[PDB]
């Protein structure tokens, strides 16, 4: 229905570094 | 060796065209998924081994990047946490170990910044999330997609019948032995010889084509014998591309369009920097005919006449050329002085084609005089080669190969698939010819 | 013998859960290219023998028919020519040999006529393009679209690992040995004893999956010594609703923790929501839980894995907000229990709202449609099956002719339901309602 | 009085066209924003007046419910809750105090339980929270565009040309002198005299048409002059309807398809229950043409020719009728059992129009056998009447009014302006004509 | 660009009977 | 570009009732 | 009439880079601009040929011919007639103000296409050649200029009355009347005064009737206005008109919020110097996500007359470190230097807690705007004043604009989606002075 | 349904000259 696909999302990630690890908020297309 | 795109790359006003110019390209119905200012995780060229690798895994370290151009299938990457571009460098976007951010992490693999800038902060994380919050990368399923539309319909062992090189005017039996970018190499039975055709052209055909059409055909006695009277190894009619339905024909293909004898205009399969006027010589079935052209010495064995479909974008009406301001290649026995359509027509007592026989649509293919791609070889298809539009011609291209005289250009259509996006070599592992050394 | 539904479909106001509704079912992603009044050609039952009929061809002489209805896979087919609807029959629109207007010509193929009617015309140019002139019919690669959504993305030999029968706190290492339509049967390593799964099910996992979250896991000892091959079942074939991305890289959360109570369907009676408690909170997402209507257990055996972004976990409130007749932890009365009270009793507290994340999607399905559904607690079966209720984007699915004690809780997105005529489609045999006795 | 639809969507298995099945019909370009299991805040009828509510708002207390079904404009309500259905009701859906969830809040408003459950709770909150919570509601947008859409292209005072019903013929000056849900009064200018008609409908035509057509036309000398210079009351071309445009014919408007005598059917324009063979009389330009039907008696005045363009979806080739098991109507002096048309074109010594002429496309309109809606009466359009379609023929609707014989079922084009979604009547205050006693 | 994929197309398709063949113009989705 | 209109959108919302005033996050179709 | 800058001389350069129409959501055309294309035919203006065109009076005077679009700078398209072998006779044409049409507009209205005088002689019946130029090519949607000209209307008319940030004194909002638009800026005059300014339609420091009551934002207004406020017209803007990146169901019914804290840092462009970014100092949050700030570089000044309201899903305002994250030279507050600040010492300085960066909600969309591309931007200091701009900087979605022939020092900060900036050709369709580059 | 407007469509449109006037077959994006 209404509710399918979008042409483009937000995406929660995680970056590891040497120090420690984190999450990050971005977004990609479809 | 393979040619590298760098040094054109490095220039300023570098125009390439865009992967979205060509619909047969891997990767074009996710190109959109793409974009300037984009960030993705990328190798790092600037570090010591300090990240202990899983032996088996990639011995790679990386870091973020911005796109800030993309040309083909080319990405000029800038690392984060750079004051200047003095580290910018260039990708293969889809043959580098390029990701989506995020992508280490879910490996263990911690981002390394480059050594020049490594002592900016201890901890880089209030910097990372400050330039990358809210920011685009790639989405997850990229590659995959990628991966999907690099595969050919083909596979190898299938027969199929090709326009024999050495008379175009039959298609021989041949089979595929080799693959490349979808470019397929065709071995002809009864001989060692063959030749690369990418897996769109419209001169490779399915078994039982020529039988049904009405097409010369050369072939091994047991397949004669078959044609007259499917096996594992067919190639069948869906594998093949065309720009019509047999829907749209009678079953018995007959046809009432083109006539015997009618002249028009047409690209010298033989020699494609040339448009020629040309006649119909005979009308096969389904939309199929064989032409000659006109420049050709005379020639009553009728072995140069080769066949277009009449929905073929490389014919065209009688004044083509001259609508257009192409300089045509005049028939045997004329000047670009003494020529025009009317005094020809007069002299051969002649008809041409008219204009409603012809139906072309002119896409937005966004093909622009000037831009750079990769182009094949049609008088030596083991080759693909750093090429430039010349001219657009509605939806018609003239092709330059940088380098070689105009002697060597080649009109094609704007939807070819002897043209690839700036990259496509090194995507699918073909070698690219670049411009030939200047001897003096 | 297999449940034909046609004494349903031959009533008046037949609902059917259209195809539509089922994401995983195949012809999903393709099904809005049919619709009423589309004209196909179709076999001609109502004819003799007269079309020479080519070597390795189909033996079958097609005609032209307009679709009327369309039920699940089913359609309702109307020949043309005819002047009464007497002749008029149901099909299995992706078993049934159908095609788009034109495909036989393109093979050279006539149009028969039905003998009933095969008089009305000498030529039946003039009828054929006053009927079909302007009018729908399928795109020429619409079956070639169905059949590759027919596929499993598993194939005979894979190992994967899945929830042990015997024993749910634990994950035991099986092999496909056959699939019929997406559904697999996995015989455990051990013995010759398996159960039937759908490919999607979360209750199936790749190679290494235990070791890596941390679950129990049964597998033979050279394969415990890898985890601590061509035939490994990996990542890619498996369906999430998440993705690792979203976790640290050591899988480590800080959102349900032990000792949190919730609500949960009973994985060993799924007619069963009950008041649960979390037992064990693994890695990624992944924690055991214990339903608490067992009988008192200190052995864990009986704990079970629900991922925390399941569908079938839910906070505690779910049942009496929406009307849902809870079953009560060991020694609770149903009717009298309250979570106020059993918290108060136990000293425990319930996992928050916003450890929850469900959205609702317009799902379609309704009270009253009617479906095919495998049973879970005998999953070699499916069996004729209702949607008796919705409650948000859980349904609770009444298997027709039983009681509704035998009722299943299942999401709207469960692989476990079909639609209807899905058994003929993949060659599954359905189970229809038992007959009234007396 | 006017019927109310109520005890028929009280029924089990009542079939209603949706909304989406009638392109001019308001709110079909955003009804899929609608959906069953959809929450929204709606009026509490159960409850005292304990909300103080401030002086130039609604006086309405509001709850929350889920819709359980759509049917046209209508919608069936459920409170939030309730445990059984006992309290079900059922609104239109767009006259209705109706809004999303969050609306009542915005402007200060408590949402007030019925009294019949209000004992349920303290603090509805975990209530609330756990019913609403990823639920779908309303865009904020949704009736701003219903709004917009119930608006008519015309406003009252412009002049137009249209179909004189003394004689259709001829088009005639006429007035809009009120508007009813898009349906608008045309008043003819010598007279007390006109008729009802959609602002989608065929036969009204733009200032200056006629002429430029080449159609018969009733006018003042004045305005003959004029169109042999725009005035402010002149309803222009972009105020019309039209399925095709003018650049798809040469300037002067000449065109070669149909020719005069040539012969086919059509829908009787003086009796809609009716397909006829029609004879082509004179072509005009544009792809407009007078025609005549066959059935009517001999009359050489030609006064009752009527205009179908021929891009009409109400003109078929000769056969139509044959060919989809219609009762044709025999032309003047023949039998229903006897004609054929290869006798009539023997005994005329005529032709039939070619296929190639007509265009029909199909579309997935919709329509379903048994399915209700409101139909205009095309004989007298002052009436909006209850009716089922009785048949579905490609993209012809055989519409039937209920409670009434077959002779007055009207043949009408799926995309007829004279048909409407069950709730269209009170959502547009017009009068909806039930079965009679 | 611009010239991509319709969501429907008309197709012109053949009848082949007994007694001929003839052209049928139609349409699908997708 | 990519990031434009979506088909459906989260949205959060409120309630008051006499007892309070808390939030609800629901959607709805663009 | 003035003298306006003419893009003319950059449009005929080389490598000539503007930001196309499809950058600005708010541009005239921007949603139906991607019905246009390089290679597209249009029927337009023939200035090659006598007037042998019999004109109908009161219909245009003006004879056409077919071109092909070559190039799409903004709004300027470089159009060539189609049967010139050679560029000498290509040029450039304003695509929303000239006689453009679809191919068949005039056939439809009687007039018949001339073939410039440049070469007439080259066909008696140019049917042939015109079919085989034409036959399958693009032209426009016979809707589009419709469609134009329904994107031009602003939603305000003239003499609404709004509540709009005193220029005077930017911590109040002043009651102002519409006296006239251009382009969709509108031209504010405040009661009280004979003062007002221009500001674009979607500029986020007007607002409706009754905005700052509600908001608890300070308000100057006529007496009657002020009598009408604390009690809680025909002539009112109301809250439909005015654009938002948020909505008010996203608030509790009283507008109390609990995310900002008066005494909490961070960093805002300067409202008063569009070239600065600088720390700043919540001073006062008010209801519905609006809050008063102070900028830092200012001198000391208690009376608070210089407090500027920012809604807390501003894109000009940013975390504590966004400029150092971003190689963007901070402003320093006063009494700092440059070299001599950092945040963490500054901090410790003032005894102050920094806006955590969960509090900032920023999403950088594919605007499209790379450095060295040309626009029209308004000189946000003097909104008279619409110059020839580039793009100098591309951080996230936030832009430096640079005004040619400028120093730096002049230079602005605007959002992507700023209303303030335009492309290239756009003060010719609306009918503004384009200021160029100083002498 | 299945069945709405289109990307791009193509048109019939004429052109007159002081020689004549014909048709020609373009297209245009909706």
């Amino acid at each position: 229905g209404a509710m399918a696909s979008r042409r483009w999302e937000q995406k929660l990630v995680h970056i590891k570094t040497m120090e420690g690890e984190f999450s990050v908020t971005m977004w990609a297309s479809g | 060796h393979s040619y590298d795109w760098l040094p054109r790359l490095s220039k300023e006003n570098f125009n390439a065209a865009p992967v979205t110019c060509f619909p047969h390209a891997p990767g074009c119905e996710v190109w959109d998924n793409l974009g300037v200012g984009m960030k993705v995780e990328v190798e790092n060229t600037d570090c010591d081994s300090i990240e202990v690798i899983q032996p088996g895994q990639t011995p790679t370290s990386f870091w973020v990047a911005t796109i800030l151009e993309i040309k083909g299938y080319k990405a000029l990457m800038s690392y984060e946490g750079f004051d200047t571009d003095s580290h910018d460098f260039w990708v293969n976007l889809c043959n580098a170990e390029v990701h989506s951010v995020g992508w280490c992490a879910t490996r263990g693999k911690p981002l390394i910044p480059p050594r020049t800038i490594e002592h900016k902060y201890k901890d880089w994380k209030d910097f990372l999330v400050g330039r990358l919050s809210g920011a685009r990368t790639l989405p997850s399923n990229f590659y995959n997609k990628i991966n999907d539309s690099l595969q050919s319909r083909f596979r190898l062992g299938l027969n199929l019948e090709c326009v024999d090189k050495d008379r175009i005017s039959q298609v021989r039996l041949a089979t595929v032995t080799k693959i490349v970018g979808k470019r397929l190499f065709l071995r002809y039975f009864d001989s060692d010889d063959g030749f690369w055709c990418h897996e769109d052209s419209p001169i490779i055909h399915p078994v039982g084509w020529a039988t049904t059409v009405g097409h010369n055909l050369a072939a091994p006695q047991d397949y004669l014998e078959r044609m007259l009277a499917v096996h594992e190894d067919d190639a069948t009619i869906e594998l093949f591309k065309m720009n019509f339905t047999f829907d749209e024909y009678y079953s018995d293909g007959k046809t009432n369009s083109f006539v015997e004898g009618m002249k028009l205009e047409a690209v010298d399969p033989l020699n494609l920097s040339s448009i020629c006027p040309a006649t119909v010589m005979a009308v096969l079935k389904f939309g199929y005919m064989m032409i000659r052209i006109d420049s050709y010495q005379p020639d009553a064995s009728g072995s140069d006449w080769f066949c277009y479909h009449e929905k073929s974008p490389c014919i065209f009406p009688a004044g083509f050329c001259s609508v257009n301001n192409i300089s045509v290649t005049p028939p045997n026995g004329y000047d670009s002085r003494t020529f025009t359509w009317e005094g020809y027509l007069r002299d051969t007592g002649a008809v041409a084609a008219g204009q409603h026989l012809f139906h072309r649509i002119i896409p937005d293919h966004g093909f622009e005089v000037g831009m750079s791609l990769e182009c094949a070889d049609l008088m030596d298809p083991r080759l693909v080669c750093v090429a430039t539009v010349a001219r657009v011609v509605g939806r018609l291209l003239k092709v330059h190969f940088d380098g070689w005289t105009d002697e060597y250009d080649q009109w094609l259509d704007c939807e070819s698939a002897d043209i690839y996006p700036v990259g496509w070599c090194v995507l699918v592992n073909h070698k690219l010819e670049g411009p030939p050394r200047v001897a003096h």
